[PDB]
């Protein structure tokens, strides 16, 4: 099959540099940060219980709720129950907020409140005070806005207006209350709010508000529940959930459980590892979860993540909501969340609680061990399963907060930061997720940690967040995090993929941010970037420069220990890199090095004519990327010494004579963007500060690398691609043509006369190519490159090259002819150029790339399995254009003073024969050195040598023809010729076949005569013929004549 | 793949270190010493040095905060592993005494950490001083620092950022680190007899520092060395500034004949003849053929 | 005999160091670091410092100037604006200006029309002094369409781009080929007689304590990265000819030291040596 031909050549020009547009990644408005860091600085505790004496609203059940804060008040006598739960409450509260001033009142008047919450609002400037109200003791409160207190002597149930209550207490404060028709309050609450805001002409999002109940509701009077129950629930959560879960149907599900088991239950809450702390922990988890899977993330952020005591309430509240439910209950918020009782999640908590308080039986009595919940396991489970089909913006996973909670032990940080890290590759979308739930501050706090095994983990997820947001730079360097990278990067065990990850987070971290300049110098950057500058990785090589570039920008420390450390000196090596990227950032750096001088003396001027002196030999490179950031690498040298380059700018119309003689090379480039950087650079000179200062977006779009994915399998390799059919098909369409064009030649080549077309085009037609396989036969002129069709008989396409009127596009090839095929177009002058999307429906003209080579016009030979391209015309040299390394390799030299007029070359065998004006026909071999290269140099001829083509055979024949039109069949092995023919007097073009050995002539007096090799007879077709052209495949025969027209002949 | 030596370049702030390193590997000029900064901690510097050897520089800031952060929090990161301690003294420091403590503690860390190091003592800035009392300064205080040094041994060189002193210093260093020395200057010298040299020094490429040698005739000057040393790097940074990089050089006169040119990939060599009627590609003959054999042992 | 020139200026000027890097005793030049001493000298030379106030300085000009031309008449006065030659535009432009009017203003008062002041725009870490030095000197010596013509014939007939005739010593340039010159060329084959000279001193002054570093047998040959070649030769025992050509035309290296000896035999006729 003729398959294993088209899949093994290399495709040149088709790489990220070319196809996408060299630019940065757009920077969205990242809102992740808490642009607020509240407080809850001090609480207030009003209990109204007035033990004992119940008021009128509600007379109590001879059972009844009775427990207050977990205390039966009736057992202690009345005085000192009150202290006791105003005790035990002070406790609850501080579990969640332990560093706050609590103040309890305890069965209070009017004024005894009043002086409380305005010495709180004094204290507490302008940070948030809690005030929480219990008014068990007290009728219940009124629809016209009041909550009752007593009187001094405890006789009368005294009115207290909330307007009052909320004058006193400030604007940032949250109100708990837990009493019956506690709605009303929320209510009367609000209400007053607005009122306030009317009179304020001629306090509402800064007050949170929980509220036991809704206002026609009482709370319930269950005995086997606390009287506190809202309270409880929202202060000591997992109590009141064990308590709940054990009063529940689902209790036959775990038998050997009661009420007595759960009041022993070890643990504490804060010991993770614990069964309590699990249990605790398990919730933590659960009620985040919920919350950020159902509540926009506005409302989440402000009520989750701004301050702990908040977060903690709201969390508990959730379990409020849901408890409270199962009794005709519902709590009332005032920055209202949707309902959460609902949420799947809870099923998973009741499963936690029922596995974790199924062991209580041997855990306490046996005194089994206690096995840890596989809760979180799971969870990342699910994580993980998401992960797998979750390439897209769909649902997002309802695990990321989970996966938070587990970051904070170390049982599953491994898994969990593996995953975390899985997950933020997804793309920059995802970074944004990550940054929202909240593991910034988690992902930071790591980075104190000394577990070898995370650094891997780490490093990757660092460089997905600061991959989208660069502001993290101002962080990381804040808790010494930019050590932790450091250390990293001066790892030779750690692999280079991870080592590369780590030069690029130190790269964000220094850019443009003294702060972070000055602290990684300090930790010694310089000498750690440059022993790892000559790696075998180009990722590595590449941004350890932009590191060494950007701590060096605008700052002169990070310079002079560069002076010391030698860095521009080893720099130098990057400068001849293979890989065009790293080329770029070695220039990236050099200029980056010279800008930031500060006018010193002899040390700073003599190493900057150093470095200049070395970008100014990158001029004659092939990646034009590499060349508009020489421009701009030589812009900071011009800013710099602006004094001196307008001395050399109006002379002309030896340091900076050179570098100015430069910019002219890079202003006439054949790269449209290379040119207009250069002219800008070169016209900010011209009429004569620090304005003219390009930069360019290499190393913004470098970084898109990182926030784009990497784990996963790319496009190409995947068999049941759309890319990788249509790639297929094109490659069986290939075969086919291969074979029918084979077949032609096979039946012995007859007459030939039949045109399938006759055209016109708007110039004279100079140099014909046939595309391989699709029929599009590219006929350029002086300027343009008219794209015609000899099927459909049809005008495809009209470029115009570029080039001046002086000019003329003299040789064009097709690169990458198999498929996805690309148009190289060589001028007379020197300029290469590569055209994409030539013959195209819903696309337009597109240069590639294009790049001076040197400096008969312009000779090209394309070797689409080398890789190769050799340029060679007037000059006395054979340059050899490596295009996957985008340098010239070799410059052979030709031995001849005449123009090189024809240049054919050969694969396996490597032999690049060059046709010379004088009449000579060289031939070289570029294995050994260029004083041997010449093989041979056999001369039989005297004029322009129209074409000296070399054959596709081990057994190579150079069929070489002259302006007197004779050729003579050579051998490489030979030093005289094997067979000789004379064909034409007065020969103007001629063109020769690849696969048949046909020879298409032409004639000044307008005949085409086609022979064969041998020298027979074919035709004579009868009308400055300057254009003829054969397939690679077909026998098929363009023309071209002096008069504006094309035609292709055909052997039927 | 290299052999990666660790060398510690310590002393007090403003004594002269960052000048020192500057000028050596750095291409500096003395005169542009003057606006070097005082380095943060430590500021590393990854010589590559004949191909075979790599040169690990921490240049110590001698800031006193940064010296306790040495003998206390980083003695581990910074005595481990050490090859070579250069301590550089301010010969018109004051503190003479507070100058002996630092450098004490510096020895006992090293004792402690790294016995194997070789000391190397530098009495800096000796152009503040008269010519005439230079000899009676260094001598008094070699023989101090000698005897401070304890157990451990030390090689003392008066140095000035100026002049070749400079030289004197650094080759030593760079000298009994070279990986093949022996076996360099062996080579070198059996190279200047078949050549018939009366004087053969071999340079690195990029400081210029003599890295071998071989004489004839005992000369006259015995600070020459460090003398071309100076005068072909200066030479070298003016080649590049104010045209294009320097490749080779030829000297004569009726007593002798110097020839300068690219040796291997990292180094420079030097052929002195006692100026005989000897044309001068018969010598550039000699050199290119003797290349082939030099080679071979690398 | 040597072409005289005096050096003057007040304390703390531009007098002692001047002389000091002019003559790095063994040059084509008389110099010394200032009436009698009038008598027998050709060029005065009144070194000013630029970066400071120049008031003090053009009076103590005027003063020596005017004495001067009083003994002799028919010697060159020469005035090195030092400390900011290759500077910038602005203050050299200025100080350039004010100190030529000031000088000739002062000279007019005195009658002093006849007396002519010749102007020169110097530095220190450049070699840029030299060139001032170059100007002077070229006055001194009589024959001076003579030796820039020999040069001329020598390097056309020879593949040599640019030839200088160099005081050893100083490293002044007393002349040079027709061709315009760089300044960095001029800077780059003063770097070079520097290593000539230093390693001349080190090695090979004969086997007791000195002799001479420069002699009738010295000569360098210095080739750089792109195929220039520096070619020093001595003319006399004060003069040396330092050439830049290609490697190309060195190779005909055989035509170029056959031309040298008719222009070495040449200089000797123009100096009588
Ligand atoms: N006269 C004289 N000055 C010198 C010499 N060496 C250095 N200096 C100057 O003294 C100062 C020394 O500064 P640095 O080389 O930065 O000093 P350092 O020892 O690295 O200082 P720290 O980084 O603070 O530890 C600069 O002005 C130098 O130019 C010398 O040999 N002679
Ligand atoms: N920057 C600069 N300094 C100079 C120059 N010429 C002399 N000096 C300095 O000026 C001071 C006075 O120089 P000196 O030669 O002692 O003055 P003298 O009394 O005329 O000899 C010294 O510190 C020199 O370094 C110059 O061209 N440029």
């Amino acid at each position: 099959e003729a398959d294993l031909t088209d899949w093994n050549l290399p495709l040149a020009f088709m790489k990220k540099r070319h196809c996408e547009k060299i630019e940065g990644s757009k920077s969205l408005a990242q809102s992740w940060r808490m642009k607020d860091r509240m407080k809850t600085v001090s609480v207030a505790l009003v209990l109204c219980l007035n033990v004992g004496v119940d008021p009128p609203d509600v007379v109590k059940t001879t059972p009844c709720a009775r427990l207050e804060c977990w205390i039966d008040p009736l057992s202690m006598g009345p005085q000192k129950a009150l202290e006791t739960i105003g005790a035990n409450l002070q406790k609850q509260y501080e579990n969640w907020q332990p560093r706050a001033r609590y103040k309890q009142s305890l069965d209070p008047t009017v004024d005894e409140v009043k002086k409380l919450c305005t010495s709180l609002r004094r204290n507490a400037k302008e940070e948030r005070v809690l005030f929480h109200y219990n008014g068990h003791g007290v009728p219940r409160p009124t629809v016209n806005g009041e909550v009752w207190v007593f009187n001094k002597n405890y006789t009368q149930y005294i009115p207290l207006s909330i307007y009052d209550l909320q004058t006193w207490m400030g604007s940032p404060s949250i109100f708990v209350y837990d009493c019956s028709n506690a709605g009303l309050i929320v209510k009367s609450f609000k209400q007053f709010a607005l009122q306030r805001e009317q009179e304020l002409e001629v306090s509402m999002k800064n007050c949170i508000q929980l509220a036991a109940c809704e206002a026609t509701e009482l709370l319930p009077m269950i005995p086997d529940l606390p009287a506190d129950l809202f309270t409880s629930c929202l202060t000591t959560p997992i109590k009141i959930a064990l308590r709940w879960f054990c009063m529940q149907k689902c209790v036959s599900l775990v038998p050997g459980v009661t009420l007595d088991l759960i009041e022993k239950i070890p643990g504490r809450l804060n010991d993770r590892r614990t069964p309590l702390g699990e249990l605790n922990w398990i919730f933590t988890a659960i009620t985040d979860t919920i919350a950020w899977n159902v509540l926009p993330r506005d409302l989440f952020q402000k009520l989750f993540r701004q301050d702990l005591l908040v977060a903690s309430l709201f969390r508990n509240f959730l379990l409020a909501e849901r408890i409270m439910r199962s009794y005709n209950c519902t709590p009332v918020s005032s920055p209202r969340l949707p309902p959460t009782y609902m949420h799947a999640m809870w099923q998973a908590w009741d499963l936690a609680v029922d596995i974790c308080l199924s062991q209580l039986p041997t855990i306490i009595e046996e005194g089994t061990a206690f096995r840890h919940s596989p809760f979180f396991a799971e969870q990342l489970t699910a994580f993980q399963v998401w992960l797998t089909m979750g390439v897209e913006n769909r649902n997002p996973p309802e695990q990321l907060p989970i996966v938070l909670q587990v970051l904070l032990s170390q049982v599953h940080r491994l898994r969990a930061l593996d995953l975390l890290g899985r997950f933020l590759d997804l793309g920059p979308w995802a970074v944004s997720l990550a940054l929202s739930v909240g593991i910034f501050p988690y992902v930071l706090k790591l980075l104190q940690s000394s577990a070898r095994e995370l650094r891997p983990l780490l490093v990757f997820i660092w460089a997905k967040i600061l991959a989208v947001d660069s502001s993290c730079q101002a962080d990381l360097v804040k808790d010494n995090g930019h050590k932790y990278f450091l250390s990293v990067l001066a790892d030779p065990y750690m692999p280079a993929e991870h080592r590369t990850m780590t030069a690029f987070i130190l790269a964000v971290i220094v850019n443009s941010y003294h702060t972070g300049q000055e602290a990684c110098l300090q930790g010694n950057l310089i000498a750690i970037c440059l022993e790892q500058l000559n790696d075998p990785h180009p990722l590595l090589r590449q941004w350890v420069a932009i590191c060494l570039g950007r701590i060096w920008q605008n700052f002169d420390s990070a310079r002079w220990c560069g002076v010391r450390d030698s860095a521009h000196e080893k720099l130098y090596s990057l400068l001849s890199d293979p890989i065009p990227e790293v080329r770029c950032a070695a220039v990236f750096a050099l200029g980056t090095f010279v800008g930031n001088s500060a006018e010193r003396t002899d040390h700073s001027t003599t190493i900057d004519h150093n470095v200049a002196m070395m970008l100014a030999q990158l001029v004659s490179d092939g990646s034009p990327m590499v060349r508009k950031e020489l421009v701009v690498a030589l812009s900071h040298l011009v800013v710099q010494y602006e004094s001196n380059f307008c001395t050399v700018a109006l002379q002309f119309i030896s340091v900076y004579t050179q570098i100015w003689r430069v910019l002219l090379h890079l202003a006439a480039d054949p790269y449209p963007e290379v040119s207009d950087v250069a002219m800008k650079v070169l016209n900010s000179i011209a009429y004569k500060f620090i304005s003219a200062t390009v930069q360019t977006g290499f190393c913004d779009w470098s970084a898109r690398y990182f926030a784009q994915p990497v784990m996963k399998i790319p496009e190409e390799h995947d068999l049941e691609s759309q890319i990788r059919k249509e790639r297929e098909w094109r490659f069986l369409r290939n075969s086919r043509v291969r074979r029918q064009a084979q077949q032609v030649i096979q039946k012995g080549i007859t007459r030939l006369d039949d045109q399938i077309f006759l055209n016109r085009n708007p110039g004279v037609p100079s140099v014909v190519k046939f595309h391989p396989f699709t029929p599009c036969i590219a006929v350029a002129d002086k300027d343009s490159i008219c794209f015609w069709d000899w099927e459909k008989g049809e005008k495809l396409d009209y470029f115009h090259n570029g080039n001046p009127r002086y000019t003329r596009v003299t040789a064009m090839e097709y690169l990458n002819g198999q498929d996805c095929s690309l148009l190289l177009t060589a001028t007379d002058d020197g300029a290469i150029r590569v055209w994409k999307n030539f013959a195209d429906l819903e696309k337009n003209p597109e240069m590639v790339t294009a790049w001076q080579g040197l400096s008969a016009g312009m000779v090209v030979d394309w070797e689409q399995e080398t890789g190769l391209l050799m340029s060679s015309g007037d000059v006395r040299i054979v340059r050899i254009w490596d295009t996957d390394r985008e340098m010239k390799v070799q410059d052979i030299p030709t031995g001849a003073d005449s123009c090189v007029t024809s240049l054919s070359c050969d694969s396996h065998r490597s032999l690049i024969v060059a046709g010379l004006g004088d009449g000579s026909i060289r031939v070289y071999d570029r294995r050994m050195a260029l004083s041997e290269c010449r093989v041979m140099t056999y001369r039989e001829h005297t004029a322009w040598v129209v074409k000296a083509s070399l054959q596709k055979r081990p057994d190579g024949h150079i069929v070489s023809v002259s302006v007197n039109g004779d050729v003579r069949i050579f051998d490489p092995r030979m030093p005289e010729s094997v067979n000789v023919l004379q064909i034409v007097k007065g020969l103007t073009a001629l063109d020769i076949h690849p696969q048949a050995d046909l020879i298409a002539c032409g004639s000044v007096n307008q005949f085409t005569a086609i022979y064969n090799s041998s020298g027979e007879l074919i035709n004579n077709i009868k009308y400055a013929i300057s254009c003829l052209a054969f397939h690679p495949h077909w026998p098929h025969l363009a023309v071209g004549s002096n008069d504006y027209y094309i035609s292709v002949y055909s052997v039927e | 793949t290299a052999m990666k030596k660790k060398v510690l370049l310590m002393g007090k702030s403003g004594s002269g270190k960052t000048s020192m390193r500057s000028i050596i590997f750095a291409n500096y000029i003395a005169r542009d010493t003057r606006r070097l900064g005082a380095t943060i901690d430590v500021e590393h510097s990854h010589v590559r040095f004949l191909g075979n050897l790599v040169l690990n520089l921490w240049d110590c800031g001698g800031l006193d905060t940064f010296m306790e952060n040495y003998f206390t929090s980083q003695r581990d990161n910074i005595f481990r592993n050490v090859e070579v301690l250069i301590y550089v003294f301010d010969v018109e420091s004051r503190e003479l005494e507070k100058d002996m403590h630092y450098y004490q503690s510096c020895l006992e860390a090293i004792l402690q950490n790294s016995p194997d190091a070789k000391i190397f003592c530098l009495v800096h800035k000796m152009d503040l001083v008269q010519e005439d009392q230079r000899d009676l300064i260094f001598k008094e205080r070699e023989e101090d620092l000698r005897r401070l040094s304890r157990p451990l041994e030390c090689a003392c060189f008066r140095t000035s950022i100026w002049d070749e002193t400079l030289y004197k210093a650094w080759s030593s260093i760079v000298y009994q680190l070279i990986p093949n020395v022996q076996q360099l200057e062996m080579n070198l010298r059996n190279f200047a007899q078949i050549i018939e040299a009366d004087e053969v020094l071999l340079f690195e490429r990029a400081t210029f520092l003599v890295i071998s040698h071989y004489q004839c005739k005992e000369q006259r000057d015995v600070h020459r060395f460090e003398k071309i040393s100076n005068i072909i790097k200066q030479f070298k940074l003016s080649c590049s500034k104010l045209a294009a990089s320097f490749q080779s050089m030829e000297v004569r006169n009726s007593n002798f004949a110097a020839f300068i040119d690219i040796f291997t990939s990292n180094t420079y060599v030097m052929v002195v003849m006692s100026d005989p009627s000897i044309p001068s590609a018969a010598t550039l003959i000699n050199i290119r053929n003797a290349r082939k054999h030099f080679e071979k042992l690398e | 005999s040597k072409p005289r020139i005096l050096l003057m200026g007040l304390r703390r000027s531009g007098k002692s160091s001047i002389q000091k890097v002019v003559f790095h005793n063994s040059s084509f030049v008389n110099f010394q670091i200032w009436e009698m001493i009038f008598r027998g000298t050709g060029a005065l030379i009144y070194v000013i410092d630029a970066q400071d106030d120049y008031m003090e300085a053009l009076t103590r000009l005027h003063i020596t100037v005017s004495k001067a031309y009083k003994v002799n008449p028919d010697m060159n006065f020469e005035v090195f604006i030092h400390k900011v030659d290759g500077l910038s535009d602005d203050h050299k432009i200025e100080t350039q200006r004010d100190i030529h009017q000031r000088a000739n203003d002062d000279l007019a008062d005195a009658g002093l029309e006849k007396l002519h002041l010749s102007f020169y725009l110097t530095s220190i870490y450049d070699h840029s002094i030299f060139e001032a030095f170059s100007k002077v000197v070229q006055k001194l010596i009589p024959q001076l369409p003579t030796l820039e013509n020999l040069l001329n014939i020598f390097i056309s007939n020879s593949g040599i781009e640019k030839a200088f005739l160099f005081d050893v010593v100083s490293k002044i340039y007393i002349a040079t080929d027709s061709s315009p010159v760089d300044m960095q060329s001029y800077e780059l084959c003063c770097d070079m007689i520097d290593v000539v000279i230093d390693v001349s001193c080190i090695y090979g002054l004969k086997e007791d304590g000195s002799g001479s570093a420069y002699d009738k047998e010295s000569m360098a040959i210095i080739k750089l990265n792109n195929t220039t070649v520096l070619y020093l030769k001595e003319v006399t025992k004060f003069l040396a000819l330092v050439c830049i050509l290609r490697e190309e035309s060195f190779e005909r290296k055989g035509l170029i030291d056959y031309n040298f000896h008719c222009f070495r035999k040449a200089i000797h006729e123009v100096f009588e040596v």
